[PDB]
DNA sequence: CAACAGCTGGCCCTCGCAGACAGCG
DNA sequence: CGCTGTCTGCGAGGGCCAGCTGTTG
């Protein structure tokens, strides 16, 4: 999430983000309930406050949240204990903010960000971008190993192409903000902006990316002005499942096929309908390609059609669960590498042993009856040392 | 009033 | 037949989309697969038009499938269609439009109804047909003119080659309409069967029956219903619209003593025209305006006695304007297929509930009887509350380790003991019975293995039924069963999987199976199909399950056995463990009984 | 979300007489406290709205239905038509000796069908909790008692709080309305600083003004007093008709006009 | 050379029929 | 000493699965 991002910043960074006020609010935005208040509080004061004070402001039900609240600002570093007064910058910079001091869009992003799916699948038809295909390969959901060639997917490229468009592009920007760091680009710009979107060379280069994604437009030969797009700031469904292992896909986009016929082996084709029937051949393939059952159950359920909404479960039980037995059949066997220890002629060290590898946390599995256990090679060398000083 | 048991109502999948 | 990228069957070059498809609800590939939809306003109306030219191939509660064969449409012709009206319907309902490889196929399987007919009349067997052009065609093929006897024009040809002429009729695009005039046939005399003012069929009942007297002649074909949807009063009311000579042909002696209460029950005629044919007794089949008997006995090759001799005598020497043929899928057997051709009759009317084999003789049906006429829908059946709702369900039992270890190995065809004396299984099957018994549910537990059904049935010490058992017992265990409180589980073998009416029977299990026999499985699940009393639509009154052994054989025949009912909307819901199974003192608690249990299976061989 | 209404008193009389005393506190530090809660409000998150009413002894108006200070845009155009609509309301004004005491219900009558008109206009999928947080900064009006008593029980039926904040005078009549609706109440004495009052008390929503603490509710003198005197009884007597509270027994209530049979 | 039909053998069970043996008069 | 019911083999058949040839790219 958002704030999760925030939170794992050094506090070098988390200062220097706090700049213009616009970025104070969207900070400020995410406070949960509790805490929004408290900020109000120590907004005006400029003399630091008992840590005491703070606790006891909160009734004893709903405590917890008390609590919560304030480690997730102690994260931000919204305020520091000084012996609780708020940031100087943040203080300032907050009350500059505080009194101090459309069809054509969404239809864009969504044909923008489709075409970079296409990509992601082997579609001949998408977008070709040099900095675009190094761009996915390097956040962790592509693969190529030979330029001239086109890349495939990676395990874990599969999966994003499952998720939520809201999702999937989050992880995108997420994935984008921290390589932004290692190619160069200061961190504390991109953020800043995402956020003041919500409402330099460094920024051209990343609005022109943000354009490729189709979250931004500048509809004016790429002019100073820029008009974000739905997604920029941050549907029904067409598939109708079948007890029978059937998916009817009410889908003309040739991407939404493409995402079907992952986990599903394609019959027939129809302007407003594609057949597709989930044989274990294919969802056991699309789990070896490293989908995860839920995932498949969530894509499904996600993209329902009206008329299984009214049902519950939407999905029928039997699929949804004979979707998941596929995927545990797979994993009958759970291979773990470890090495083994056996003819433990001292039966009272075997325990002594035996709690030092508890110890230690390498122990895996182990025997009492059979006087045996199982250690990661890891720590092989470590209860090897252990016995030899004995 | 004789409802069904366990194993038909729920699912007992472990995932 | 462009193939996409995915392996899909690409349609798109084809036909294009009609600009109104929202409203209309089916699709019509070239492939003569046809999409129907079944949350459509219009689905009622297009599924009776559909079922009657496409028979259904699956019918999930949500979008229906249907396939287009010559069979299937020759259908249509017969109830009353023609090619315009389907095929103008066809263009109203699809939202695609009909391919011109389609439009000209339906057209093609209609110009060949009524060219010929086939009239049976003082025991002779005659090929009537108003064109001569027609008949000098079929005179110019060989196997035709070989089976010859050795304005309106008619050869006569043999009873013994009526198949062979039936099936090449076909084969030369010429069906031969086997429709009997009953009305206009004074020759015959009419029988006081009756149907009684308390019997009154139900909707699919009567539109079934409609389809074959759509005309003021009677229409001779395969009427398909669920299993306990009343086939029997189907069957009794065509023979109270002939009102003339009925034989009833059932599958064994419990079909005919059901046929005969069933008769009974639903129809006026008196206890002495009913008589039976079968090797355990017969009321004087020699007087008796209806006959009931069994496919074995008047199928039966070898030399019959001098009891059943006589009757055989006096059947194929008769003229019968109905015979009625009960498990109609049995008849494309080998012999059973025979008894029509040493029988004579005008109509034959045939009922059955799972028209599917494992061989492709399914289709001998469509020359030997007739088109299949009619085919309700199981989930239309089952909302209206006409057949009870069943939570079908497979059980799934893990393999005791020391019978894998022999079932891996084993491999001269033991395996099917092995695994279906499985101790894991019977401790399931033990704990289902304890548990449902004690919500008043009727069992009924089935086993093709009569070494599994004997091992299972002295160790709960339950009644069991199969071959051996006399037919007077076996039909006492039914009573019982049906009756008694006292008998709440019954073991039943594979004579019982058809035609076994246990109304109350609300449960059902499985230990063994023959194979992947949808037949089977769809005519197993049948006895507890039937409406229950106090029954409920949506309360799942019965229920069904097919214990399976994990991680073998019998995982690959589950799935196999499943796929008739799943095309019928059946969700096999899949049971890993069942709860309460280990604070219950259950039989195999010890390796010493499991131990002892796989000896014995291994010295069985 | 919430629906923030901030009833200002702004009462020229008393106003006035501040500016003519001089003190530190005047009105308009009280408009950019109640800007600034105002601001804050809406700040808390997107879906909030608010809005601003006024008091005068004539009528009362709504104060309320790029970034050149550098402060949040929509924040911007809120403190331009308050800053101007506030202004015009006190330097425009009729005179009239008879009518002097500032009117406070006809006011929230125009408050409570603000949210009424508004909650019908919201979307069903989003649950609205508004609020009402008058700001009385004047005394009470003896012939307003009867028809600001009707105004609160509007807000009780719809669940609309009312969070007096009451300063230079305990208002007895208003201190009542926010015990039935459930609103809180607070007396500032420390009138220069009444905002951080607000951004404490005030500010924080229902559904979270629970899990807080809060200064107890005051003591509600729930007196009544006979029509003959207006002297606290506690034993009345009442009319099946009239509905009055009266002093002593009367062969006929004179309200009434009924003729009373004696028993 | 590799790959897919294809009817029959085999197995399981089931049925009708005939023969012998036991209960009854 | 005869007649009827029970039980046990002969012979055949249904349904399905698996196999060694026959055939086609
Ligand atoms: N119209 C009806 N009214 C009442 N009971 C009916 C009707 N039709 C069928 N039944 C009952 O349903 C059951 C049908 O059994 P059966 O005729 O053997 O079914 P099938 O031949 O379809 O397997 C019996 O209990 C029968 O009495
Ligand atoms: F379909 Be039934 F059981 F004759
Ligand atoms: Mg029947
Ligand atoms: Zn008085
Ligand atoms: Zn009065």
């Amino acid at each position: 999430n958002l704030q999760e991002f925030l939170g794992g910043l050094s506090p070098g960074v988390l200062d220097r983000l706090y700049g213009h006020p616009a970025t104070c609010l969207a900070v400020f935005r995410e406070l949960p309930s509790l805490a929004k208040n408290w900020v109000m509080r120590m907004l005006f004061l400029e003399q630091p406050l008992p840590q005491a004070a703070v606790a006891l402001w909160v009734k004893k039900e709903f405590s917890k949240a008390q609590e919560e609240s304030t480690g997730l600002l102690s994260g931000l570093r919204i305020w520091h204990t000084q012996l609780l007064i708020l940031n100087p910058i943040f203080r300032q910079n907050l009350r500059i903010a505080l009194l101090g001091g459309v069809p054509s869009l969404d239809k864009y992003a969504e044909e923008r960000w489709e075409v970079v799916l296409h990509f992601m699948v082997g579609s001949p038809s998408a977008a070709v971008s040099q900095d675009l295909a190094q761009l996915l390969s390097q956040a962790g959901l592509m693969k190529s190993t030979e330029p001239g060639e086109p890349p495939c997917i990676t395990s874990a490229g599969f999966q994003f192409l499952l998720l939520d468009t809201p999702a999937q592009l989050w992880y995108f920007m997420l994935q984008y903000l921290q390589t932004a760091q290692s190619r160069g680009m200061d961190l504390v710009e991109i953020l800043s902006f995402l956020f003041q979107l919500s409402f330099s060379d460094s920024l051209l280069n990343f609005l022109q990316h943000l354009r490729e994604f189709g979250l931004v437009f500048q509809r004016k030969r790429k002019s100073r002005r820029y008009y974000p797009t739905r997604l920029a700031i941050n549907q029904p469904g067409f598939i109708v499942v079948e007890t029978n292992y059937r998916l009817y896909a009410y889908t003309e986009s040739e991407l939404q096929i493409a995402l079907i016929a992952l986990f599903s082996e394609m019959l027939y084709r129809f302007p407003n309908m594609v057949v597709a029937q989930v044989t274990r051949e294919s969802v056991q393939q699309a789990i070896a390609s490293g989908i995860t059952a839920q995932q498949i159950i969530h894509f499904l359920r996600t993209r329902a059609h009206p008329v299984m909404l009214k049902q519950t479960p939407v999905l029928p039980p039997t699929i949804t669960d004979q979707i998941r037995l596929w995927e545990l059949e797979r994993d009958r066997l759970r291979f773990t590498e470890g090495v083994l220890y056996n003819q433990f002629l001292s039966q009272v060290d075997f325990e002594l042993l035996l709690a030092h590898a508890r110890e230690l946390g390498v122990l895996v599995f182990e025997n009492s009856a059979k006087r045996l256990m199982v250690v990661t090679p890891a720590g092989h060398s470590d209860v090897k040392r252990f016995w030899k000083r004995q | 009033a004789k409802e069904r048991p366990i194993w038909l109502r729920e699912s007992t999948v472990q995932g | 037949t462009k193939v996409d990228e995915y392996g899909a069957k690409d349609y798109r070059l084809q036909m294009p989309l009609k600009d109104d498809h929202t409203s209309r609800p089916l699709w019509v590939a070239p492939d003569g697969h046809i999409f129907l939809e079944a949350f459509s306003p219009v689905y009622k109306y297009a599924q009776d038009f559909l079922v009657a030219i496409a028979e259904p191939v699956c019918r999930p509660t949500h979008v229906h499938e249907y396939k287009l064969t010559a069979y299937s449409l020759y259908a249509a012709v017969s109830v009353g269609l023609q090619t315009s009206d389907i095929t103008e319907y066809l263009r109203k309902l699809s939202k695609t439009g009909v391919p011109d490889g389609i439009m000209q196929f339906i057209k093609l399987c209609t110009v060949s109804y009524g060219k010929v007919k086939l009239v049976l009349k003082h025991n002779r067997y005659f090929v009537e047909s108003c064109h001569p052009d027609v008949i000098q065609h079929l005179l110019q093929d060989p196997v035709i003119r070989e089976c010859r006897l050795r304005q309106t024009v008619s050869f006569e040809v043999k009873q013994e080659m009526i198949e062979e002429l039936q099936k090449r009729c076909i084969h030369l695009e010429y069906p031969l309409l086997a429709e009997y005039d009953f009305r206009n046939d004074s020759v015959n005399p009419d029988i006081n069967i009756d149907l009684k003012p308390t019997a009154v069929l139900r909707p699919y009942q009567e539109k079934s029956l409609r389809k074959m007297f759509g005309n003021g002649r009677a229409r001779s074909g395969v009427i398909v219903l669920p299993c306990g949807a009343g086939k029997s009063l189907v069957g009794v009311t065509a023979a109270c619209t002939v009102r003339k000579r009925c034989l009833v042909l059932g599958n064994s002696a419990v079909s005919v003593e059901q046929w005969k209460a069933q008769f009974k029950m639903w129809s006026t005629i008196d206890d002495s025209q009913i008589c039976r044919f079968t090797s355990d007794a017969k009321d004087k089949p020699i007087g008796c305006s209806v006959a009931i008997s069994t496919y074995s006995m008047l199928g039966h090759t070898t030399k019959r006695s001098w009891e059943a001799e006589r009757v055989m005598e006096w059947l194929k020497t008769q003229e019968w304007g109905l015979m009625i043929l009960d498990e109609v899928h049995t008849i494309p057997a080998k012999m059973f297929r025979r008894v029509l051709t040493i029988v004579q009759a005008h109509c034959k009317l045939g009922l059955t509930a799972t028209l599917v084999r494992e061989d492709d003789k399914i289709v001998d049906l469509n020359f030997l009887i007739g088109p299949k006429l009619y085919e309700a829908n199981w989930m239309e059946l089952q909302n209206n509350g006409y057949i009870a709702k069943v939570q079908c369900a497979e059980v799934w039992c893990p393999m005791s380790p020391e019978f894998y270890r022999e079932y891996v190995a084993i491999k001269t065809k033991k395996r099917i003991l092995l695994y279906t004396m499985n101790p894991n299984k019977f401790r399931a099957c033990q704990f289902l019975i304890k548990f449902h018994e004690r919500r008043n549910d009727k069992i009924i537990v089935f086993a093709d293995n009569v070494f599994a059904l004997k091992e299972y049935a002295i160790r709960l010490n339950k009644p069991y039924i199969y071959g051996p058992t006399s037919q007077g017992e076996r039909m006492q265990i039914l009573q019982n069963f049906k009756h008694n409180p006292k008998i709440n589980t019954i073991f039943i073998s594979k004579v019982g999987d058809t035609s076994f009416d246990l109304p109350e029977a609300n449960v059902l299990i499985q230990i063994s199976s023959h194979g992947g026999s949808r037949r089977q499985e769809a005519q197993r699940l049948g006895r507890v199909l039937r409406a229950k009393k106090g029954m409920v639509a949506e309360e799942y009154n019965a229920f069904f399950y097919s214990l399976v052994s994990q991680d073998t054989q019998e995982m690959a025949y589950s799935t196999k056995r499943q796929r008739f009912l799943v095309d019928q909307g059946y969700s096999f819901k899949v049971i890993t463990k069942l709860a309460g199974m280990e604070e219950e003192d259950l039989a195999f608690s010890t390796k010493e009984e499991q131990q002892q249990l796989l000896q014995k299976v291994l010295a069985a061989t | 979300l919430n629906l923030l209404v901030i009833v200002v008193d702004a009462n020229p009389i008393w106003w006035g007489k501040q500016a003519l005393k001089e003190s530190q506190f005047t009105l308009s530090k009280c408009i950019d406290a109640v800007m600034v809660l105002g601001n804050s409000h809406l700040f808390m998150n997107r879906s909030n709205k608010l809005a601003v009413i006024a008091s005068h002894i004539q009528e009362s108006r709504f104060l309320y239905p790029g970034s050149k200070d550098g402060k949040y845009e929509l924040l911007t155009s809120a403190n331009e038509v308050i800053v101007e609509e506030i202004k015009d309301l006190m330097t425009k004004s009729d005179i009239k000796g008879q009518h002097t005491e500032t009117l406070l219900a006809g006011s929230l009558a125009k408050a409570l069908c603000y949210i009424h008109r508004m909650n019908k206009e919201v979307k069903d999928n989003q649950e609205m909790k508004s609020r009402i947080l008058v700001i009385k900064a004047a005394e009470d009006s003896a012939l307003q008692y009867m028809n600001f008593m009707n105004v609160i029980f509007a807000a009780q039926k719809q669940n609309i709080l009312i969070d007096a904040c009451v300063l230079d005078s305990d208002s007895g009549l208003l201190q009542q309305a926010c015990d039935i609706t459930g609103g809180l109440y607070l007396k500032v004495p420390q009138m220069p600083s009444l905002l951080q009052y607000l951004l404490w008390v005030f500010l924080p929503d229902q559904d979270q003004r629970s899990q807080l603490i809060l200064p107890p509710p005051v003591h509600v003198d729930y007196r009544a007093a006979c029509f003959c005197h207006r002297n606290l009884i506690e034993i009345g007597y009442v009319c099946s008709v009239c509905l009055s509270i009266f002093c002593n027994f009367s062969p006929i209530c004179t309200t009434c006009e009924t003729a009373f049979k004696i028993s």
